[PDB]
């Protein structure tokens, strides 16, 4: 029917600008509403202030309980049928130096840790969710002698490692150097014993792919993976040694607008999508002015979902039961309300 | 020569004309008639004419009343990938099969039909009567020519005889060539192209041991001598240009062209010699095979890094059986494949165009004017046309340019893909033409009805890859404690390497409505028309003429396609010429023209969802041209001025409604009639007699008056005429020889740059919002060449002809030809950083020898 416009929630200033140019070129088929944080963003979605956004596994879980549903998945593979075939997602991994000692999954206690950010999927949710059953309480400041968890209390032992000066030290955002998959890996190399990151993090930051001096001489082969059974495997072996598998980023919207957003978005990708990509004098949807904006730049097409309609089926067994046993206890307000 | 319809604004060519001119190629024919352009299809073939500021399906192409397949470009595939696509080409005609072609500038719809919007091109199948004669009871002809530019050679022969009433005519033509060489200086023997190559890893943890290479027992025995992991490092290599692989490609890609044409024309003369009953069978098949060289054959650590950053490291990367180190270098392909560094990739297009037309014709002729008709004819033709794209990609050779190579166990990291897209059309046509006269009246009636179809099939779409079976495993473990190999010299990994596993997926899908959907897109339908035109002569002083025609077409499809009976398009033309003389005289012409939505435009935009068929008006055009001419001993010197209006132009876009009071787009993307633009040109030409021995002068120029949009529409782009060929002068000077038999000629074509006012435009979005766009990244710039031709018909039967084109070398790049870049061309080139690849030919020699009996 006469599907009305779709509002996109732009988490940043740049997410906003991109969303604007989009809005224009879409001739209003899509419009934007800004937000301070990803959460309240998903809230504006909740009440009808906004019609959709895309988010990682954990947030998909949160909105999932909030009653929203994933319409489409982000696909980074090159395929002749990109949209048809669903992608298996990615792997969370605990990375260590091949030259580091005796570290094993069970003996991590007392060791120094490097995390992407608190509350985020692979750097926090998965690892802390798996260790939660071991320690079965909520204080992770107690488990590791110290580490870097961006977003943790400033006097927390988990800010002890984090770099950065003044107010932004340990900050959840790039103001803090050890923030992110990247920052987490850097932390591993310079400070921590363990790093919790995705399986692409190491190759990404080694072999000269990362210009910065600390990296770039770093040999991917010099780092390995901690397997849940006590053993280790090479970085390229993450499939057979890992904590849990997260799903691809996906777009979520309220039940009613589901069909509509689904419809319009596909048109949008055929207009602005992979090819044509001429981002020079035209608008490319997946390309970004800075980094992945409203979409991972690695995005090829937005794909349908065969058997997974529901956020639980989407996230898959491995994800949950590695999490939700974690929270349980989560200080996120929206989750609490949602319960 | 002329002429069916007073006025002018058109040209004539005859078999003899063509031959004298030595035209072997579509580019040749119009090379001297400025303002007419060929429009490259990017894989090296034709794809129509550009005239009066338009091109493609905007200008008609007809043969013996049968229209020729339109330009159909299917929508772009997503993901990945690099897919075949639709040929988009328009059928090529065998000139050795034709008598005299007629070209016309401005809307011709009155005598052409649909598609005549910007102009028209009409052909004539050669007549058996070419056995002439008179006297001779039969004839035989042979043509052998050689073009240096395309290194092509063409051979045609036509044998014919007429016994009593019966008669027979057989023509066979064939050609092999390719690639149309450029000015030598276009590029020579260089550049670099870094390429990934194996080097020892240098990590201390990089050691490993492979199972099959330990004869005795286990890890602890064999470990003593570990191999070291290999890592990718590109090295700068230097090749050769023509061997290089784009971007930065200074060459036009290799092309293999081949063509075979057959013409059979029986006819029987009936009793009293008036009646003629005859039939025709034509088969012309041309093939264009090319390899896109724009596609880099090798990786390239940069590519590997890209993939590492996306998918991360791969199992076994750097590991190799025995000493074979390229074994360790492989990366993420497309369609879930790993491609080895040791092979190289190539992309090949095999494009094959087939035309097959058989029919019956009956002609009644009476003289002098007696019966209700001086000339009457019925024509029934069954024709068909097809274009077979057949894309292939392979990464299973040294490359080596190998198109046969494929994936297998022995070639662990190989890849292959095939995507074939076939677009075709068929006509079953009855048409009747009657001409009656009175003496100053000339009456003309033209009728027709046809059963037509356009069928697009998608088949032979699939992939293949072998992927090396590999495993990293851990040794027993007999001890009650287990070790995890870290790859250290003292503790290398325990690895199994094995044969490539071949797998082939089918890429064809059904009902998804995207490129990958292979359901036949078929369109069928009936169309008739009734055309009448008559001209009259008033004394010596003036001549006027006028015509009117009515067309009706209904099309059905089993899909939600945009098909509909398009409405009763009715067209007209009027013309006059005044003869106050003095050897002078004046002329005026007015005509209407139209085009129905291209079957591609009818199939719709298709975002992969359900789409509604939104009926669309035909593109409309109005042409007015006024001219003057000076007749006399010297010759006729003509000057013309024209205005063409274009309206209801079809583009992909959105509907626009107002309220609030702003604009709102609705509701779905498709092709609609969103826009109108106007052009005015000027065209001079004359041929002097000088009382050396003669010369000919032609000049043409075109300007863009205005462009405006339906204002109820949006997201429409703007027009962007890239199709108008920059104004040029053509001045020939030649000397024949009253009977002599020998002849000489010379020609000077000069073109001015290009604008750049015609390469601009706006996307025109909501409110005062729009984005500036352009058709192209650069302009062409001005150039001039001189061609020189000659011929001698020693012992006049055998006639030899020779020519040297671009006598001076004069390296230049024509814009034709660079139109292939962006501008939504039928097949778009990118990224084209160099542009040297678009250079026109240097000095080239064409040699022809004809003989007749």
């Amino acid at each position: 029917d006469e599907c009305k416009p779709v509002k996109w929630c732009a988490l940043s200033h740049h997410e906003r600008l991109k969303c604007d140019e989009w809005s224009v070129n879409s001739v209003g088929k899509i419009e934007c509403v800004s937000a301070e944080t990803t959460e309240d963003c998903i809230a504006k979605i909740m009440n009808g202030e906004a019609d959709a956004m895309s988010l990682d596994g954990g947030f998909v879980y949160i909105a999932g309980k909030c009653g929203l549903v994933p319409v489409l998945a982000e696909n980074y593979n090159k395929s002749d049928n990109c949209e048809d075939t669903p992608e298996a997602g990615y792997f969370a991994v605990a990375v260590v130096k091949k030259s580091a000692s005796d570290l094993t999954w069970d003996n991590l206690k007392g060791k120094k840790s490097c995390h992407t950010a608190v509350g985020r999927t692979a750097g926090w949710n998965i690892p802390m969710g798996l260790l939660y059953n071991k320690i079965n309480h909520c204080r992770f400041d107690e488990f590791f002698s110290e580490g870097c968890a961006p977003g943790s209390k400033k006097d927390s032992s988990l800010c002890k490692l984090c770099m950065g000066s003044g107010l932004n030290l340990c900050e959840p955002n790039n103001k803090e150097g050890y923030y992110g998959y990247t920052g987490a890996f850097r932390c591993l190399v310079e400070k921590g014993d363990v790093a919790f990151v995705k399986h692409q993090t190491v190759p990404q930051n080694t072999g000269g792919k990362n210009p910065d001096p600390w990296a770039k001489n770093l040999n991917e082969k010099d780092y390995e993976l901690l397997c849940l059974d006590g053993t280790r495997k090479p970085v390229e072996e993450y499939a057979n040694c890992h904590l849990a598998r997260a799903p691809n980023h996906a777009v979520v919207t309220r039940k009613d607008k589901e069909a509509c957003v689904h419809k319009i978005l596909r048109q949008q990708q055929h207009l602005f999508g992979s090819n044509v990509t001429d981002c020079s004098g035209n608008f490319c949807l997946f390309r970004s002015e800075t980094k992945d904006l409203l979409f991972r730049d690695d995005t090829v097409c937005l794909a349908k979902l065969h058997d997974r309609n529901t956020y639980e089926k989407y996230l898959g067994e491995e994800y949950v039961k590695a999490v939700g046993n974690l929270r349980k206890c989560s200080t996120s307000s929206l989750l609490e309300a949602c319960t | 020569r002329d002429n069916e319809v007073t006025g002018l604004g058109k040209l004539v060519k005859s078999s003899d004309t063509l031959s004298k001119e030595q035209v072997l190629n579509i580019r040749d024919l119009t090379r001297y008639d400025p303002g007419i352009a060929v429009v490259e299809q990017g894989r090296g073939a034709s794809s129509g004419y550009s005239i009066r500021g338009m091109d493609k399906n905007r200008v008609s192409l007809t043969v013996d009343g049968v229209s020729q397949i339109q330009s159909y470009t299917a929508q772009a595939a997503l993901g990945g990938t690099r897919t075949a696509g639709s040929s988009g080409a328009i059928n090529e005609i065998e000139y050795e099969n034709v008598k005299a072609v007629e070209i016309s500038k401005g809307s011709n719809s009155v005598e052409q039909g649909s598609g005549a919007l910007a102009g028209s091109v009409a052909f004539q199948t050669k007549t058996a009567d070419d056995v002439i004669g008179e006297g001779r009871q039969w004839g035989i002809q042979s043509k052998t020519a050689y073009s240096g530019k395309n290194r092509g050679l063409t051979q045609s022969i036509a044998l014919a005889g007429r016994i009593g009433g019966a008669e027979a005519l057989l023509i066979h033509t064939g050609r092999r060539a390719g690639e149309i060489r450029a000015h030598e200086d276009a590029g020579r023997g260089v550049q670099s192209f870094n390429r990934l190559v194996p080097v020892e890893d240098s990590s201390n943890y990089a050691y490993f041991i492979v199972k099959e290479e330990c004869k005795n027992g286990s890890y602890e025995t064999c470990k003593a001598n570990p191999k070291k992991d290999v890592v990718g490092k590109d090295e700068r290599q230097t090749v050769s240009t023509r061997d290089y692989t784009g971007p930065n490609r200074f060459l036009a890609d290799p092309l293999s062209y081949e063509s075979r044409s057959w013409l059979f024309r029986p006819g029987f003369r009936f009793e009293n010699k008036r009646h003629y009953i005859g039939g025709i069978l034509e088969h012309t098949q041309q093939t264009f095979d090319t390899r896109d060289m724009t596609v880099p054959a090798f990786l390239t650590k940069a590519v590997f890094d890209a993939n590492k950053k996306q998918a991360g490291s791969l199992p076994g990367n750097g590991k190799y059986a025995g000493n074979h180190k390229y074994g360790g270098l492989f990366t993420n392909g497309e369609n879930g494949a790993l491609v080895g560094a040791e092979y190289g990739t190539g992309v090949f297009y095999d494009e094959t165009h087939t035309k097959s037309r058989y029919g019956l014709e009956y002609v009644y002729t009476n003289a002098d004017k007696d019966t209700w008709a001086d000339y009457a004819r019925l024509s029934y033709d069954r024709q068909g046309v097809g274009l077979d794209n057949h894309f292939q990609q392979t990464h299973c050779s040294a490359d080596g340019s190998d198109k046969y190579c494929r994936p297998s166990a022995d070639k662990p990291f190989s890849y292959y893909k095939s995507d074939r897209v076939i677009y075709g059309e068929s006509h079953r046509l009855l048409q009747a033409a009657f001409k009656k006269s009175f003496d100053r009246h000339n009456l003309s009636v033209n009728l027709g009805f046809d059963r037509f179809g356009s069928n697009l099939r998608h088949q032979d779409y699939y992939y293949q890859h072998a992927n090396r079976a590999y495993s990293s495993n851990t040794p027993p473990q007999n001890n009650g404690k287990k070790i995890s190999p870290n790859g250290s010299e003292t503790s290398p990994y325990w690895v199994t390497i094995g044969r490539g596993n071949v797998v082939t997926g089918q890429i064809c899908r059904l009902g998804n409505n995207t490129y990958t959907d292979c359901t036949p897109r078929s369109i069928n339908g009936k169309s008739y028309y009734a055309a009448v035109r008559d001209n009259v002569r008033l004394g010596r002083w003036a001549d006027v003429g006028a015509g009117l025609r009515y067309d009706y077409r209904s099309t059905h499809s089993d899909d939600g396609s945009v098909s509909t009976g398009t409405h009763r398009t009715l067209s007209w033309n009027a013309g006059i010429v005044l003869k106050p003389t003095d050897w002078l005289d004046l002329t005026y012409r007015t005509s209407t023209g139209f085009r129905l939505p291209s079957f591609a435009e009818m199939y719709g935009w298709r975002a992969g969802v359900q789409s509604k068929a939104v009926k669309i008006d035909p593109e409309k055009s109005f042409n007015k041209e006024a001219g003057i001419v000076f007749k006399g001993d010297f010759g006729n010197l003509e000057a013309s001025w024209f205005n063409n209006a274009y309206r209801d132009l079809i583009v992909r876009g959105y509907e626009a409604q107002i309220k609030d009071g702003k604009e709102e787009a609705k509701g779905d993307p498709a092709y609609l009639n969103a826009q109108s633009a106007r052009i005015t040109g000027i065209n001079i030409l004359g041929k002097i007699d000088w009382n050396g021995w003669y010369s000919t002068f032609a000049y043409n120029r075109v300007r863009v008056r205005d462009i405006k949009k339906r204002a109820d529409r949006t997201d429409i782009q703007s027009h962007l005429f890239d199709a108008i060929q920059p104004s040029r002068y053509v001045v020939g000077l030649g000397y024949d020889q009253p009977e002599g038999k020998w002849g000489v000629n010379g020609m000077l074509t000069y073109s001015k740059a290009k604008e750049i006012t015609e390469l601009l435009g706006s996307r025109a979005l909501l409110n005062g919002n729009s984005r500036n766009t352009k058709a192209t990244a650069r302009r062409t710039r001005p150039w001039y060449i001189v061609d020189v031709s000659g011929y001698y018909t020693v012992k006049k039967h055998f006639t030899l002809r020779a020519g040297v084109y671009n006598l001076l070398n004069y390296r230049y790049v024509t814009w034709e030809n660079v139109r292939q870049t962006a501008g939504g061309a039928v097949n778009q080139h990118k990224n084209v950083g160099v542009y040297n690849r678009y250079a026109a030919p240097g000095r080239n020699y064409t040699f022809s020898l004809e003989m007749k009996f």
